[PDB]
């Protein structure tokens, strides 16, 4: 413990005064009420290369995006929209520029006379030729950027006057970047958005026939079809998944969760407001659900079936002895090769908990792990899994991420793409935790061989012994 | 040439007095250019003897940008050869005018504008300065004499001091001063009770006084200028000597922005 | 269901059975799809001629563009001078999104700062914010300089970078001498290569405008050379071993080479290579200054002839055989120096790899796009070869360089069926490939998705694509190559002739219906 | 028939109906043609492993082969000396293969005479073939030196070279001090680089031999450095630049980069560059020869070991990262020199090429063939990046260069499935990659028949090709390219990573089925 308290200390002997106390208070040791010992969901400093986002990556990237029969407009100028299309691995399947537009960049494309005499005149054209030319989209949703904040344009009056006129589904969205501090005030937004202007459209309709069996997929957004890697199990088990929350997932789906029994949240930090409100307005009861390697798995799926009677626990009992032999010799044939090593993480804000209890399953341990824009509740919940005197870092920096690495030493660090050729060319392997490194899914039995063989090709690979030229 | 920023409370006659300023140092001898800085231009209405309805942000935006913006065509001559220059902006409750400020403004330093023979560049401001965009005529290498115009009322002169504080940053970040105070009347009871005082404690001076002559409404009805409509009145005469008073102009100390608690004081003291 | 030994990826593991059951019955159920025959319908009339007369009326909506804003063009030329900084003052996502473009480009870490306005500094101003990020970045990361730009929040509410910067100076936050170099970078005006220009015209200015009354044309003997918003490291690379072989004395103003192509050997360095702030003081001095690409170097050509004084060449960007060589004799003619023989044998191997060539390049058709001096080059190194550009697509381009362009294919008889579209996007190009077939594109990669697009209404209706441009996603390594100078001519001439060949080979390797073309020897 | 205004060649006219219906017609009228389903049953035989058992038992049959004959071999080591012409004596119509060969891969003229032996020389001998020959060569093309070898016909009648060669000096047919060195390369024994082997070790032997009384080793204070049978002309820019990077002074023998890529400048040059006749005689001063494919150079090894007296280093050849390094220090250790920082930073970008290509590259299953120094280093650099070689088959191998690789697979993980093939042909690779499909090939232009008849099996069994080596007939300007060094290593690394990439993306560009992972960014 004390060693880590002076790795702290020392590395913060760098930043000026005013910073030097601000990130003492985003550092610390656990010890397994977060509030007493490590603050998030705060302004970053300055100047010093923060990873996190901003309201609209996390409303129009996150949320929005992955819904593909919509069409989304980033509504301001070109470069927000350039460099967040496709940049995200939320699969999903349809017939892109037809009735799937999740790959496309919809944009106002701001000029100057747009900021000095208002876009609202050009938001209305631009909702009339989407809709001439992509005929079968089932809905707009319009992301504010920041100088759409900024001039205050009236896009909700526009979102209303065109869903009247031609009869579809207007979701503004007022994601203005400089909103927050990071992408969780993004999530919020489009969630209020979600609930606002799509969720209670079929509230009066009593068409759909409903089974005890029925369930929604939350917060699951099919990285590498990570939700459909989830949803077989959950539907070999004699559940029916009504939606999917949002990869993959259509405005019908959405409209037709309040319907459900039970609400599977895999994502809290991103879909909880949206969860808290169905419980509290329609009565269905929800619950956290983690499927990172077999041991959490195997809990999560014991634990949907306990909400339901006694054919859905078979079922599950079931499917637990049908997988077990796959995930067993994964482990046999990966687990010599991984065991005893040591994982470093800094991932958004729900992964580097969930994917704790996979490294456990193949022999590893996490001795570092931290969040860019998750809240105290996130940590609260972290606390348990971590072990004794690790290292616990929000909204860290480039520096100090890189002088915590270069101290630590572990041999694999999972984060994002925006260090993952910093720690390659300090010769530590790093795999991406955003995007899987273009592999995947990871969740799921079946996901967790493609992870247990990434780790091993990526920790074992030759190449890192390779760095130092034999002549020095 | 004295590049120079007409600023203040709204409404309280910037464009009025810099007119009829102008206008007065015009047939004077000297060269000036009137350059607006508030979407619904008027500022150089008496000058240019009409409305101008062709500003810099209407013609950008019909050319598609200040890049096609030829200055020929926004740049007019007027009473004394007082060559007037519109920008323009949005109409009210839509855009953003302060964006349009710093398009004109960059589009005049870029098409040679002011590099020629006139005297004076007057920058004329509107009273709510709400964003950095009205504050341009105060930027490096702008104008560098602020004359805050205010009245004796009461909310005039905190305007007045809310403008010293927002000049300030640019002050210490350049070189632009605070000229004077030029004085308006709303016939109250100070006309030096609370003028010379606040001048005093912003470490500046009242740089003459033109009182509530009528005369000056009536000129505004018949699109003129005082000196142009009654060139034998005392409102033009009283024109002459703030024209005077400007050109001999050496007090540009920077502006000591009291505090609210003074002013308040103030208010009782006289 | 997973076996250990063949472990399957999401290709192809969700073309199981029980994944397609999966997705047929979550389809079925609660997506409330289209029926399959309407979207085949919509898709026929997405690549008729009708659709495109309406998606060529678009006034407001643009999809697909093929441009990014300012900022990132900025933050590329900061890159380019020593120890330096570059400081996006204004929100942080921009420049999370700055940093993951380029990284994903370049595979390479990149480094920039923002200074992380939130709500209360739109409302009351980025001055703070100014100060604390530039101390703060001072202390942590130790640059030489720090290069500032701006996102559109700042432009929008008129944040003044020189006062702020002058305000931190006065106040102790920073050193009055250590050089903060600035540049107003307005997102909605212009492009990346605006950004770039404006970025390197700031520089210029921070470092030369106060103290040109010591400076004499010519004095240091050398040729300033201004590359640009370039993304090819080897044109660098090109252009530095054409002016060592030539003899001539240059200085490489924004060369970010050395950062962006640093080894893997054991520590990161963040700082590598880049132009010294002696050489951009000394640059008024030089003979001349050479813009590699005029077309978006506007502000510099501006600053450069107005201030230092120098008669910069009206020069096309050294592409193809054509322009090289009039590169090379101007600058023979500034500096003195004759062409050398090694540049006049290179010059001779790219003339024999054409008249290699010429059978299979002949009359093939091209749509392409990119930036405007590069596509422009594109478009001529084509019109050499004896291929048909046909559509030549620049959203950032001007109606100058339309002309321009127009001047160009008018002068070859390869031109005819060329038009140049500017204000177009990726939307109106897989129009125009679909109603007027060309051969191949050449483009970045988001031309990807056109291609599918063309091959899902047949085989013989797809258009492949050839990725020379930025950015390049989808492929490894390929911004270390070459486009400028004989080296990217014979590097460009290669790509293309075997992609033709490679196509070639595709359409024939059906047995016993068109493998009697399936030549050994092309 | 034909529109003028689109032209169709011979692909796709064929396919038109009035052409298929001709085919159909004579093929069902008069060409006696097996049933369709015969001819699938048949093909679905020979792609089965009972068929694998039967084609490796062959003995007697060879089909299609992947070598060619010495003489081959012996003309390309002669093209690399200066102004030499290389002298067949034998038949025309080899020499005419020679040059069709060598034009074709490197489309480039190629210069070699023969001395046109007839039935009459057959029978009666070459020694007026020989003494016209040579004067006819030698007036009319006026070489600095010729070098001689030999085609099967004459070196089974025994001509003695030695003898008729001394008989037309004595006679007055050429200059007796004009060099005329002279090699034995029997087409039936060995292959091409066996007489690229002989060639240079007659060339040797004839400037050295009788010149050693007055040689001291190191006393020109170089390194003598033979290439052997290398197609490639840039792995001969590779070592020559690498060389002069380090400081280090060499004497490339048989150096033919120059005339193999002489710029088209309005003229033809016969001769360009090469080795000279004063660095050959030279050579044993040197402080040591390296060998660069010691594989085929035993008889060069042996005459320099025995006479030069050098201790010719033991190195593989300079393929890929760890033999890279090794040639480095061995001529580090040789010369004095130390290893420049360039040379590291060259290395440390390419560690950082694998590092960022290694996701995509790990576990990929290759099949691959060519000369045995190059398919050995093929492996060693497929091993170092985490790649599975799969068949490794060398017909011109043998069992003690088998038992090197045998080695080198051994002492790495993913060597524990490769099998090495020696004296096996591409119809026995057929067989392999039927059975056991490898994810790609990587061979000459020939392979390019395996892949087809995959293809022909289904697109689930495709092996696609990846052209390394030599000859590339289907493909232009492949020969300029590198295999050598960190250059080489980046080049095949580039190639194979995108090779990858672009299978990955033809496998899923299905609209609404595979599409899902048609990512923009991999
Ligand atoms: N000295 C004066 N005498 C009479 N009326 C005046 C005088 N100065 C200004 N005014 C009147 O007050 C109004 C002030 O409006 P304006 O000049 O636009 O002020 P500002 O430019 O500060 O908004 C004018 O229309 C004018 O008629
Ligand atoms: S939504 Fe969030 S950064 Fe919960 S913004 Fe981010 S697809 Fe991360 S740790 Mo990218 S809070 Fe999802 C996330 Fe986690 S985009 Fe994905 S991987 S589980
Ligand atoms: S927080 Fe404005 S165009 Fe978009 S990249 Fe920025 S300079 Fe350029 Fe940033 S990403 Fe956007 S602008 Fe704001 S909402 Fe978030
Ligand atoms: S004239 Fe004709 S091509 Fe010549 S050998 Fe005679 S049949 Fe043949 Fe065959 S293998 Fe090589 S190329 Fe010769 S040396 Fe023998
Ligand atoms: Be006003
Ligand atoms: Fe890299
Ligand atoms: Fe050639
Ligand atoms: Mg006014």
């Amino acid at each position: 413990r004390e060693e880590v308290e002076s790795l702290i200390q020392e590395v913060l002997e760098v930043y000026p005064e005013k910073a030097r106390k601000d990130r003492n208070k985003h550092l610390a040791v656990n010890d397994p009420q977060s509030k007493k010992c490590i603050i998030s969901n705060k302004k970053s400093q300055p100047g010093l290369m923060t990873i996190r986002g901003c309201a609209y990556a996390g409303s129009k990237g996150v949320v929005w995006g992955p819904i593909k029969d919509m069409i989304h407009i980033s509504h301001g100028p070109v470069g927000c929209g350039q460099y967040s299309r496709a940049g995200r691995r939320n699969y999903y399947i349809g017939t892109t520029g037809v009735n799937a537009f999740v790959t496309m960049n919809f944009t106002s494309d701001f000029q100057e006379k747009d900021i000095v005499f208002g876009g609202d005149k050009k938001l209305a054209k631009l909702i009339d030729e989407v809709e001439t030319l992509f005929p079968l989209n089932k809905g707009i949703s319009v992301q504010s950027e920041c100088p759409i904040g900024l001039i205050g344009d009236d896009i909700e009056s526009v979102s209303k006057v065109k869903g009247a006129e031609l009869s579809k589904t207007i979701v503004p969205v007022r994601c203005e970047g400089f909103r927050g501090v990071s992408q969780s005030l993004g999530h919020h937004i489009a969630n209020d958005a979600v609930r606002d202007w799509v969720l209670g459209k079929r509230d009066e309709d009593t068409t759909f026939a409903s089974t005890p069996y029925d369930v929604a997929i939350i917060g699951d957004y099919n990285i590498g079809g990570d939700a459909w890697s989830s949803r077989i199990l959950l539907e070999e088990m004699g559940l029916r998944c009504v939606a999917q929350w949002s990869g993959d997932g259509s405005i019908s789906e959405i409209e037709l969760t309040p319907k459900v029994k039970l609400n599977l949240v895999h994502c809290y930090r991103s879909m909880n407001y949206i969860s808290r409100h169905m419980e509290e307005k329609y009565g269905i009861p929800w619950m956290e659900y983690n499927f990172f390697g077999p041991t959490k798995t195997i809990e999560s799926l014991r634990a949907i079936a306990a909400k339901f009677d006694e054919s859905i626990q078979k079922k599950c009992e079931e499917v637990i002895a049908k997988y077990k032999p796959e995930w067993e010799a994964v482990v046999a044939k990966y687990r010599p090769r991984l065991e005893g090593k040591r994982v470093m993480l800094y991932i958004g804000g729900l992964r580097p908990r969930h994917v704790i209890g996979a490294y456990e399953d193949l022999g590893m341990e996490v001795v570092g792990t931290g969040y860019e824009f998750a809240h105290n509740d996130d940590y609260d919940r972290t606390m348990k899994e971590m072990g004794d005197s690790t290292l616990l870092y929000d909204d860290v920096t480039g520096y100090e991420f890189e002088e915590f690495v270069k101290r630590i030493k572990p041999d694999l660090i999972g984060s994002g793409i925006k260090e993952k050729f910093i720690f390659q060319k300090m010769g530590i392997p790093f795999r991406e935790m955003h995007s899987w490194d273009y592999s995947g899914p990871y969740h799921g039995f079946d996901g967790f061989a493609i992870f247990a063989r990434d780790m091993d090709m990526t920790l074992n690979n030759p190449c890192w012994k390779k760095l130092q030229a034999p002549w020095e | 040439m004295r590049q120079c920023a007409i600023y203040g409370k709204g409404g309280i006659g910037k464009s009025t007095t810099t007119q009829n300023l102008v206008a007065a140092l015009a047939e004077m001898g000297k060269k000036v250019m009137i350059v607006g800085c508030d979407p619904k231009a008027d500022s150089t209405r008496l000058i240019l003897h009409s409305k101008a309805q062709n500003t810099i942000m209407e013609m950008a935006a019909e050319a598609g940008t200040v890049e096609d913006l030829e200055l020929e065509d926004v740049l007019k001559a007027g009473y004394g050869g007082v060559k007037c220059v519109e920008s323009g902006g949005p109409e009210p409750g839509v855009g953003c005018a302060g964006r349009g400020v710093i398009t004109a403004i960059n589009f005049l330093e870029e098409e040679g504008a002011y590099e020629d023979d006139l005297d004076f560049v007057f920058y004329d401001v509107l009273g709510d300065v709400v964003c950095g965009g009205f504050a341009m005529p105060i930027r490096e290498n702008k104008a560098q004499e602020i004359y805050i115009v205010c009245s004796g009322e009461m909310m005039a002169m905190y305007a007045a001091n809310n403008i010293s504080k927002g000049i300030v940053k640019y002050a210490n970040s350049g070189s632009v001063r605070l000229g004077g105070l030029i004085c308006n009347s709303r016939n109250t009871d100070r006309e030096d009770e609370l003028i010379i005082a606040l001048a005093n404690k912003l470490g500046t001076q009242m740089i003459h006084f033109v009182p509530r002559d009528n005369v000056v409404q009536r000129a505004e009805i018949r699109r003129m200028t005082v000196i142009e409509y009654d060139p034998k009145a005392k409102q033009a005469d009283e024109y002459r000597a703030l024209a005077r008073k400007v050109v001999d102009n050496k007090l540009l100390v920077i502006p000591n922005p009291i505090t609210m608690d003074e002013l308040e004081e103030l208010l009782m003291e006289f | 269901s997973q076996q250990v030994d063949k472990i399957k990826a999401s290709y192809p593991l969700f073309l199981d059975q029980d994944y397609k059951d999966m997705l047929a019955k979550k389809r079925d159920g609660f997506e409330e799809k289209y029926p399959q025959d309407k979207i085949d319908e919509v898709f026929q009339w997405t690549t008729t001629k009708e659709y495109q007369e309406l998606n060529f009326q678009r006034e407001a909506l643009t999809v697909n563009p093929a441009k990014a804003c300012q900022p990132l063009g900025a933050v590329l030329c900061a890159l380019g001078f020593e120890k330096t900084m570059p400081y996006v003052h204004g929100s942080q996502g921009c420049v999370a999104y700055f940093r993951s473009y380029f990284n994903r480009h370049f595979r390479e870490p990149v480094s920039c700062v923002s200074d992380s306005m939130t709500e209360d500094a739109a409302v009351f101003g980025g001055q703070q914010n100014m100060k604390d990020g530039l101390q703060n970045c001072k202390a942590t990361y130790k640059p030489d300089m720090i290069a500032v730009s701006t996102t559109c929040m700042a432009e929008v509410i008129g944040d003044d970078l020189n006062a702020f910067i002058n305000n931190s100076k006065k106040e102790g936050f920073i050193p009055d001498e250590f050089p903060v170099p600035f540049a107003h970078t307005p997102s909605f005006v212009g492009s990346h290569v605006t950004g770039w220009d404006n970025m390197f015209e700031g520089i210029a200015r921070y470092f030369t405008l106060k103290s040109m009354d010591d400076k004499v044309v010519g004095s240091n003997k050398k040729i300033n050379i201004v590359p640009g918003f370039e993304t090819y490291l080897g044109n660098f690379r090109v252009i530095k071993r054409m002016l060592s072989e030539m003899g001539v004395g240059y200085s490489l103003l924004s060369d970010p080479e050395e950062v962006l192509d640093t080894p893997a050997d054991g520590q990161f360095r963040m700082y590598a290579g880049g132009t010294t702030q002696e050489e951009m003081k000394d640059a008024p001095n030089a003979l001349n200054t050479v813009l590699l690409q005029p077309w978006h170097l506007e502000k510099t050509k501006k600053f450069v002839e107005g201030t230092w004084k120098h008669e910069v060449p009206k020069l096309n960007i050294p592409m193809g055989l054509d322009w090289t060589d009039e590169f090379l004799m101007k600058v023979s003619e500034i500096s003195g120096q004759p062409i050398p023989a090694s540049l006049t044998k290179e010059r001779g191997r790219l003339v024999d790899m054409m008249t290699d060539s010429h059978t299979w390049l002949h009359g093939k058709r091209f749509a392409l796009w990119g930036d405007p001096d590069f596509v422009m080059g594109l478009v001529k190194f084509l019109l050499e070869l004896g291929c048909e550009p046909v559509h030549i697509l620049c959203h950032n381009g001007n109606k100058r360089w339309k002309k321009a362009v127009d001047a160009i294919l008018a002068a070859s008889p390869y031109g005819k069926n060329a038009t140049v579209y500017i204000g177009k996007d990726l939307w109106h190009l897989r129009s125009l490939v679909f109603t007027d077939k060309p051969d191949f594109m050449i483009g970045n990669s988001y031309g990807k998705f056109i291609q599918r697009d063309t091959l899902h209404k047949g085989k013989e209706f797809e258009v492949p694509l050839i990725r020379i441009g930025f950015p390049i996603f989808d492929r490894h390594h390929l911004h270390r190559s070459t486009t400028l100078g004989y080296e990217g001519a014979m590097q460009i001439l290669t790509t293309l002739v075997n992609s033709i060949l490679e196509r070639l080979d595709e359409e024939t390797r059906g047995m016993q219906a068109t493998d009697y073309n399936h030549d050994l020897v092309r």
